[PDB]
């Protein structure tokens, strides 16, 4: 499963 | 040997052509096993390998929802980056991420990934320490500070050392028998005319997997690492790969040259020469 | 910087005149991902050309495989024409049955 990305 | 779970994620803005296109693709050991594409009729994370089909409905729901959340973050990222680089609101732009883990034979993490690119160039990347960031330019320094101020490296570290590794192990159990596929190259030499007193000998390797391969031409023990033409390894379209390497040789001297094929599926490298038709 | 596509045109199996085969057009090393690929027979657009889903490599550049069913003959000419923003005009690469 992938990561839950933050915003840049 | 080592294994990896990596997600390669893209959003491409399309001002006046609708919402950005968002694509998220998962790889186990460099083999695609899942895909989400926002342009599908109904956007859902889909299996791309048969061994993934055994994951139940809740898995697909949860990961579809995660992708939709990542899609939103990428949409926001693009609007933000437009401002950071002082670009006009009318142009098309791309953001890409490679995220995931590489683990050795012993199950320990070798490398954890979190790399960003804007318009095909490095933006920011997580360092091997899993604590700090390398910013590629001035704009990325804004993100570096933000993520330091949010403790992002710690939340990311927990995923990389924990979640990523644990799930990789599960995927490998389900996919081992399939991921282990090896197809040895079947090789042959072709013969083609050149001007005057020269000919081209082309050594073909076909039907192989993985794509990693080496082809060499030898004249009397010596590797001709200067005048050999070679193509980039290319997919046949059926899961297997193709490559060739060619040399220009004097007419009548075809039997003085040998091709060698090196692959992981070959116990002993192949040796072959031009043989005229039966 | 925008990256200019690299193009290979080739058959799935060694070509034999009169035998059904598949013609591939493998396009790599391009950025942005937007790309237009046509396959041409004797200068005329081929209707049914399937495209793989797009993927990218560790250097961020994209790749894709276009393919169509074909039966080679002695005299029929095949090509792949690629239009991409990195190039001032569309690039046409001819199939060489020896490559």
């Amino acid at each position: 499963i992938n990561f839950d990305f933050n915003t840049i | 040997g080592p294994h990896s779970l990596r997600y390669f994620v893209t959003a491409v803005s399309r001002p006046g052509l609708g919402e950005p296109r968002f694509i998220s693709v998962g790889y186990v050991d460099n083999t695609e096993f899942v895909r989400f594409d926002s342009d599908a009729e109904n956007p859902r994370y889909e299996p791309r390998a048969r061994w993934m089909e055994q994951e139940g409905p809740e898995y697909w729901e949860r990961e579809t929802q995660k992708a939709k959340g990542n899609e939103q973050s990428f949409r926001v990222d693009l609007r933000t980056l437009l401002g950071y680089y002082n670009q006009s609101k009318g142009g098309s732009h791309t953001i890409q991420v490679i995220s995931g883990c590489e683990v050795g034979s012993d199950g320990r993490l070798l490398r954890g990934y979190q790399q960003y690119a804007y318009d095909g160039c490095d933006y920011i990347a997580l360092n091997e320490d899993l604590k700090t960031w390398t910013a590629a330019d001035m704009a990325a320094l804004i993100t570096k500070h933000k993520w330091e101020q949010a403790g992002e490296a710690e939340r990311l570290r927990a995923y990389l050392e924990g979640t990523c590794v644990e799930w990789l192990r599960r995927y490998l159990k389900n996919g081992n028998a399939t991921l282990l596929r090896t197809d040895s190259p079947k090789a042959h030499v072709t013969h083609h005319s050149r001007p005057e007193d020269k000919v081209t000998l082309r050594c073909w390797a076909l039907g192989f997997y993985p794509a990693d391969i080496t082809l060499t031409w030898q004249l009397n023990g010596e590797e001709l690492i200067q005048d050999m033409e070679l193509v980039e390894t290319r997919p046949a379209g059926d899961g297997t790969f193709q490559k060739w390497a060619s040399v220009v040789v004097p007419l009548g001297k075809e039997q003085y040259y040998t091709c060698h094929v090196y692959h992981q599926g070959l116990p002993e490298p192949l040796t072959l020469r031009w043989e005229p038709p039966p | 910087i925008q990256k200019t596509p690299q193009i290979q045109v080739y058959s799935r199996h060694p070509p034999e005149n009169g035998k059904p085969n598949i013609l591939n057009c493998y396009v790599t090393q391009f950025h942005p991902p937007h790309i237009e690929i046509q396959m041409l027979k004797n200068g005329k657009k081929i209707p049914k050309v399937e495209m793989s889903d797009m993927s990218f490599s560790k250097d961020w550049s994209f790749y894709i495989l276009a393919h169509t069913e074909f039966t080679p003959t002695e005299t029929d000419t095949y090509a792949c024409r690629v239009k991409h923003d990195s190039m001032a005009e569309p690039k046409t690469v001819y199939w060489d049955r020896d490559m």
